[PDB]
């Protein structure tokens, strides 16, 4: 998922924005109450119906609009196709209109959906993830970045597993696979040829059955899955630990012992036995970690705020690496209030009273 | 990365007869794809 282009009008606290994202690393820097993490909750909307800070869709219009009406205009690319969303959200009226189009080579656009419940579900189906996973992983709100190393270990693996892997996919495979088992179950309950043939069916059904088995019992392939895409992730952000901690800390994921757990020269440690600032240093890798293994899949990296945390030195150690992802092609956004950590970066987004400067 | 390719040998290190099954499953897909 490459963002290219976010318009925004009366959303939370902005009040008209146009801006075109770059692939390497923007940084989002203005004040308390500027609009920032308005800009990064309006991609998460425009997406997925959904911001961080409301329960209600119609709390994320912006309450000064005179008509009370918010719109949103947001256009990425993936897999080699580009698409725009459309929505329009009026608290006054309680209505929210919602449109997703492929933009053509011609740059013209066609509707693929229309309204925000087949917006979400054909948004799900192109980025391959659902919103839970977005924010999580590779798209991380203020004062979450540590949520995902925190998280439980059932919540752990649905959520890794998720980037990876279509349940779109694997949902019509299940479906199409019962389906032929069951024509076969009431084919076969209706000579050399004859004798043959009951067999063949019999034994198709029994092979269907042990490939649905395989395949979608939790505790066969799924289980193993899960466990490959944590080895590759892990190993990872081992290594940033490695360079960020000069050998001190170590990670590994275990799923009776509660999750992420952290070994401190050795000793372990429960992901959220660390300080505030180790856990920000940590998820950061972790997360760093997960942008580059799911490059191809999520092709977005945006952390809100992560960095307060961080003391002088971690900040600068942290700021030092991240800039090394500069040379990849994934749209890569930095959002802070902060000065110390924005210095760091070359390129820049300002942000003041709603719109940018 | 691949969940399907990975699949595939999850299955050949389980399964003797994995030649059938691996048969079978290209169909579906093939099926799924095309639909
Ligand atoms: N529905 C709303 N209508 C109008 N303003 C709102 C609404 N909801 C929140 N705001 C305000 O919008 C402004 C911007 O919020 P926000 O974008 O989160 O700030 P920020 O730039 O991320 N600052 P900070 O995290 O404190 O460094 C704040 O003044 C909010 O209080
Ligand atoms: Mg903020």
């Amino acid at each position: 998922m490459r963002p290219e282009r976010l318009t925004v009008r009366n959303f939370l606290g902005l009040k008209n924005v146009d801006i075109e994202f770059q692939s390497g690393i923007t940084v989002v820097e203005g004040p308390n109450g500027a609009g920032k993490s308005s800009l990064f909750e309006a991609i998460s909307f425009a997406l997925f119906g959904n911001g961080i800070r409301y329960p209600n869709s119609y709390d994320y219009v912006n309450r000064n609009a005179v008509d009370g009406t918010a719109r949103l205009v947001f256009q990425f690319e993936r897999g080699g196709k580009r698409y725009e969303i459309i929505r329009e959200i009026n608290a006054l009226q309680r209505k929210h209109n919602a449109k997703l189009s492929e933009i053509l080579e011609n740059g013209k656009k066609a509707a693929i959906a229309a309204k925000p419940t087949s917006v979400k579900q054909e948004v799900e189906k192109i980025l391959g993830i659902e919103h839970r996973t977005f924010i999580r992983t590779v798209f991380l709100p203020q004062g979450e970045i540590d949520k995902l190393l925190i998280s439980p270990p059932s919540e752990i693996t649905e959520i890794i597993s998720d980037v990876f892997q279509s349940k779109e996919t694997l949902e019509k495979l299940e479906k199409l696979l019962k389906e032929k088992m069951k024509k076969l179950e009431n084919e076969i309950s209706s000579g050399g040829s004859l004798e043959k043939k009951l067999k063949e069916m019999s034994d198709e059904y029994n092979n269907l059955d042990l490939l649905r088995k395989y395949l979608f019992d939790k505790s066969n392939f799924s289980r193993y899955f899960t466990g490959r895409v944590l080895e590759a992730v892990l190993k990872r952000t081992k290594a940033y630990l490695d360079i960020l901690t000069n050998g001190r800390f170590d990670i590994d994921f275990d799923d009776e012992k509660g999750g992420f757990i952290i070994k401190d020269w050795g000793i372990e440690r429960p992901a959220r036995g660390l300080s505030g600032g180790e856990r920000a240093l940590i998820s950061i890798s972790l997360a760093m970690s997960l942008a580059e293994v799911a490059s191809g899949r999520l092709d977005a990296f945006f952390i809100d705020e992560g960095f307060s945390s961080l003391d002088t030195e971690n900040k600068e150690k942290i700021a030092s690496v991240l800039k090394e992802l500069e040379r990849l092609n994934k749209v890569i956004v930095f959002i802070t209030h902060d000065r110390e950590f924005s210095e760091a970066f070359d390129r820049k987004l300002r942000i003041t009273g709603g719109v940018v400067v | 990365l691949d969940y399907f390719e990975l699949f595939k040998e999850y299955l050949k290190k389980r399964e003797e007869n994995h030649e059938k099954l691996l048969k079978i499953l290209d169909e579906l897909l093939d099926e799924v794809k095309k639909s």
